[PDB]
């Protein structure tokens, strides 16, 4: 449709066909961290699949279902399926371990580092929370009694958390886990059972954004329906039915796009085709991408935005992407045209 | 007149052409069950495409329905050839091909169609550029190659990443926006590439091989106005005035007949060379070459001709001869006034006042 | 000779008493300094830019060289540079001309330039002969033989097509110029006209330069009865 074009450029597969759960791909240094089962763990690294590093790391005791980056300090966080939380540094060319964690009660469900890198918070099933510092001393800790959470994030300040709740239900504190109310989940109208959040991204506006008072934050469902906020409690939010069974949400490191990874029941069969469809923050629908496999586990873009990783039935894909650029040639000027992070 | 500049038209209006009309923004709002997906026009037709997989021929200047047609696909880009008659259209799904639309098909059904989809096909496409110039000259993206095409048959593909900039003289200019975009504030040079369609390359590599003097029977073969210029270049620089002369003459350029019979009139081949540096814009490799032959008087010759007044002086001053007084005077003024034009005043005081 | 105002939702520029350039704006002109407007937005500066090209082209309307180059000066494009260069060179502004090309860096044309000067220092008077010059160069070619006709140097047309090989054209202004040059460029186009095949062209070249033998075959290889 209108917008951007994009193909499947690589593959990486991994040995004894192990299924990747999560992957993510860091920007200020380039490397992709992968997490599968068994306690599988693997930093892999492009250059110009022909990869110039690919190193397994050990640990963990089952499947690695949380990884994530650091961007403004040189760190890996990880967790798997029995609570060991390590964090990783790049030393003398290798990852090695920093700190080593384990509450020894509860599936850490998910985390997320603040905007400036000073903090992560990290979120278990059962109700606690914790939030601490990058100096790997705890700041504090609640345990959220009534509700089991799922997924959070930060707002771009770092003074609001989102956390999600299971039930398809969100839920709004300040930086000292002090409540402050329910999100408005307007796209879940003329809905039946139950629902899970797929996803939450909010775009920090590191590059600036696409307009002022664009949509920065998108939510997405388990049942296919998603909806893109300007800020943590507007009211009249961008309304979406993608029409297809989401599996997880990414913006690209500019803001400019949503990338939605998923499965959608095949025209003719009771079989299922994995699918990437991208979204404009307005939620007029770029395009869409097959991708062959059992299922898609998981979504990132390349600090560039000109790839994106997606994690496949034990294989990494990259679709290339080529940017619907704003530009143009002129008597020999190039015109070409970019949002800044301070105007 | 500035009147009849503007107009608006509805997708579903069935307009003359004849009305430099008033601008009637409230049809804009009556809804359509096929709305627009992708226009292109050409300084001759507007071509619009509906979702249905219709495709809209109007007039221009003024605008005017002239027919519509109906495809097998909506159309994700459409572009036109110079001469207004081949429409090359990308699918939704990435898929090319050209729709002559003066022109018939046979259709495997047993069928005869008008307006032909012509049985061009070719996947992953996304940039196209039909040649400024030429009516069958076309260029059109895969991933990193860049397979030109003339008429239907296309070419050796090229190794390329960037975006199709602009395409006129048998050249193809590439622009690597992918790379200027990581630090928008420091471009360079090598971000933008230059290529060189197949005719061009060959005649360019017989210009090598076969030589100056044979080379040209390519060209008399199969001539364009491209290639004349470069035999004339080729032959400039090795000193051959003879196909200069006539290379020039090829593409009519009384410049470059003016030029060769000039250097032809010359005493000096040390001259000549310095002469012929010269044309190509080479000038501080002239200005070395008079240096080196104790012409400084040409060096400050060629920089009076340029006006690159500050070295005018600089030779002046620098060099072994008493410089002329109406010449420091004229050099002074002149970087006087280069200031003053730039409203720079106290720069040009300094120089106004010694001259 | 350049101003600017605002008024009833307009930012007005203009130059000399000709007429005003208007596009719209809500805000008020505080100042006016080179290339850019100080309008003043209802709580801040905003810096408006003035489309120099347009009261350069006014200028050049009333054949003002020396004025629209002061337009030029403040900053326009390479191609507002060439277009104001060549109306002064047909203008016979040459003192203009010389810098509006300067700016472009063109050789070619600061040469003929140099060329003109170097006509009117010894003596040289004839505009007409000065501009079937510059229309030669441009390639203006018939505006540049009648030029060169009623300049009074018919045979300098007679060479342009000559030189050109337009040998209908040529036949009707027949004369010679230098006869050294002329006969040395006589038998070089003779062998362009061997060797790029039309040598008819040639033969005549051949047997005006005294070379019968090389005629005979010539004309009688090529079928020339």
């Amino acid at each position: 449709f209108q917008g951007m074009f994009f193909y499947l450029s690589k593959k990486i597969s991994i040995p004894n066909n192990v299924k990747l759960q999560c992957v993510s791909w860091n920007k200020e240094q380039g490397f992709i961290a992968c997490g599968g089962e068994d306690g599988l763990l693997k930093v892999l690294k492009l250059e110009t699949s022909n990869l110039s590093m690919n190193q397994t790391l050990e640990g963990h005791s089952g499947s690695v279902q949380v990884v994530t980056w650091n961007e403004q300090y040189q760190k890996l966080t990880t967790s798997d399926e029995n609570g060991l939380i390590i964090v990783w540094m790049l030393y003398k060319g290798s990852w090695i371990e920093e700190m080593i964690n384990n509450r020894n009660k509860s599936v850490v469900r998910s985390m997320s580092w603040n905007a400036d890198g000073q903090k992560i918070c990290i979120v278990y099933e059962d109700g606690a929370v914790i939030v601490g510092s990058v100096d790997g001393n705890r700041i504090w800790g609640k345990d959220l009694k009534g509700i089991q959470l799922s997924h959070v994030t930060w707002s771009a300040d770092s003074k609001v958390l989102l956390f999600g709740m299971a039930n398809g239900e969100i839920h709004i504190y300040d930086n000292q886990g002090n409540f402050m109310i329910k999100m408005k989940l307007s796209c879940l109208v003329n809905v039946t059972g139950a629902i899970s959040i797929a996803g939450i991204h909010w775009y920090h506006g590191t590059e600036g954004y696409v307009e002022p008072d664009c949509p920065c934050l998108a939510v997405c469902f388990d049942n296919g329906r998603c909806q893109i906020m300007r800020h943590e409690n507007d009211q009249n939010p961008v309304l979406i039915d993608t029409g297809m069974y989401v599996v997880g949400i990414q913006w690209n490191h500019m803001g400019s796009v949503l990338a939605v990874a998923g499965f959608q029941k095949a025209a003719m069969q009771d079989k299922d085709v994995n699918i990437v469809q991208f979204y404009t923050p307005f939620g007029e629908h770029l395009g869409t991408l097959k991708v062959p496999g059992k299922e898609i586990s998981a979504l990132s873009w390349e600090g560039g935005g000109l790839k994106i990783a997606l994690a496949v039935d034990s294989f990494i894909y990259f679709a290339n992407i080529r940017p619907n650029y704003k530009w143009g040639y002129c008597s020999n000027t190039v015109v070409y045209a970019y949002t800044r992070p301070d105007r | 007149r500035k009147e009849g500049r503007e107009r608006i038209y509805h997708v579903d209006d069935t307009p003359s052409g004849s009305m430099d009309g008033v601008l009637d923004y409230s049809k804009t709002i009556q809804g359509t069950r096929d709305p627009i997906c992708a226009i292109t026009a050409s300084d001759k037709i507007l071509i619009v495409g509906r979702e249905s997989g219709t495709i809209q021929r109007y007039s221009l200047p003024n605008v005017g329905l002239i027919q519509k047609y109906s495809l097998n696909c909506r159309a994700y880009q459409l572009s036109l050839n110079c001469n207004s008659s081949r429409l090359a259209i990308i699918d939704i799904s990435g898929v090319l091909t050209f729709f002559d639309l003066d022109a018939r098909v046979t259709d495997s059904t047993g069928q005869q169609v008008v307006g032909e989809l012509l049985k061009l096909e070719r996947r992953d496409v996304w940039d196209m550029k039909w040649a400024k110039d030429n009516p069958d000259l076309f260029a059109m993206m895969e991933k990193t190659r860049m397979y030109v095409f003339r008429n239907l048959d296309p070419e050796e593909p090229i190794q390329t990443s960037g975006y199709i900039c602009n395409f006129e003289d048998l050249e193809i200019k590439s622009v690597l926006l992918d790379e200027i975009l990581k630090d928008p504030e420091h471009p360079n040079k090598d971000y933008l590439i230059n290529f060189e369609i197949r005719s061009l390359r060959d005649s360019r590599a017989l210009i090598e091989k076969v030589g100056i003097k044979d080379a040209s029977q390519f060209i008399e073969d199969n001539p364009h106005p491209r290639l004349w210029r470069l035999l004339a270049e080729a032959a400039l620089q090795k000193l051959d005035l003879y196909t200069a002369e006539q290379a020039f003459v090829r593409c009519k350029d009384y410049q470059g007949i003016k030029f060769v019979k000039r250097l032809g009139k010359l005493l000096s081949e040390s001259m000549k060379q310095a002469e012929v540096v010269g044309y190509f814009g080479r000038f501080e490799e002239a200005e070395r070459t008079y240096l080196e032959m104790d012409r400084r008087d040409l060096a400050i010759g060629l920089r009076l001709k340029l006006g690159d007044w500050f070295r005018v002086l600089q030779l002046l001053k620098t060099g072994s001869g008493d410089a002329d007084d109406s010449l420091l005077e004229q050099a002074n003024n002149a970087i006087g006034d280069y200031f003053a034009d730039r409203q720079k005043w106290l720069n040009a005081v300094q120089y106004y006042v010694q001259g | 000779d350049m101003l600017c105002f605002s008024g009833g939702g307009y930012l007005n520029i203009k130059a000399s008493t000709f007429p005003v350039h208007r596009q719209k704006l809500q805000g008020f002109v505080v100042g006016y300094n080179g290339s850019k407007i100080f309008c003043l937005h209802v709580f801040s500066i905003s810096a408006v830019e003035v489309p120099q090209s347009a009261p350069m082209y006014q200028y050049l309307d009333r054949k003002l060289f020396k004025e629209a180059y002061q337009i030029a000066c403040l900053g326009v494009t390479d191609t507002d540079w060439r277009e104001l260069a060549m109306e002064a060179l047909e203008g016979l502004d040459f003192e203009t001309a010389k810098k509006a090309f300067i700016r472009v860096q063109d050789l070619r044309y600061l040469e003929l330039i140099s060329s003109i000067e170097e006509r009117k220092k010894r003596g040289e008077t004839n505009n007409d002969l000065f501009l079937a010059d510059v229309f030669s160069y441009q390639g203006k070619f018939h505006e540049a033989a009648k030029l060169y006709k009623r300049s009074g140097h018919e045979n300098l047309a007679l060479e342009m097509y000559t030189d050109l090989c337009m040998f209908e054209y040529a036949k009707d202004f027949l004369g010679s110029g230098d006869p050294k040059e002329t006969k040395m460029l006589i038998t070089k186009q003779a062998d362009w006209a061997r060797n790029i095949k039309e040598p008819k062209a040639a033969v005549e070249m051949y047997i005006s330069a005294g070379e019968h033998v090389k005629a005979i075959e010539i004309c009688g290889d090529h079928g020339w009865v």
